[PDB]
C-alpha cells in the first residue's frame, strides 16, 4: 500500500534490456557473436554446372 | 474568533440550538481541511493513481 514502486520484478516479468543464454549442443538461446564472425566470412558455394 | 450556538425559544417553554445555512465558499478552511485528506490504501501505483 501507500506509494508503490512496480517494475517487472514484482509481475516476474523479463526486462526490456534482458538477454537469453547462448544456445549450446541441447540447449535453444541466442545466436552468439562469433558464430555470425565465422558465418559471414564463410564463402557461399559456387555454382556452375 | 469564538464559535457561538444560536439559541432560539420554542413555543411552550424551551430553548434549543438551532444551526444556519452556510454555503461552500462560506467556510474558511475548508478547502485546506479536504486537501489535507489522504487516501487511506495505495495513494498512487506508478506515480499515478484513480482509473489505473
Ligand atoms: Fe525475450
Amino acid at each position: 500500500a501507500g506509494r508503490v514502486l512496480l517494475d517487472a520484478e514484482d509481475v516476474h516479468a523479463a526486462k526490456k534490456s534482458h538477454t537469453h543464454e547462448v544456445a549450446t549442443y541441447t540447449t535453444d538461446g541466442f545466436m552468439s557473436s562469433f558464430d555470425k564472425q565465422k558465418i559471414d566470412q564463410l564463402v557461399s558455394p559456387e555454382a556452375g554446372v | 474568533t469564538e464559535i457561538k450556538r444560536m439559541l432560539q425559544t420554542k413555543e411552550d417553554n424551551s430553548k434549543e440550538q438551532f444551526y444556519p445555512e452556510t454555503h461552500v465558499a462560506g467556510i474558511v478552511g475548508l478547502t485546506e481541511y479536504v486537501s489535507g485528506q489522504l487516501p487511506t490504501g495505495v495513494v498512487s501505483v506508478n506515480g499515478k493513481a484513480g482509473r489505473v
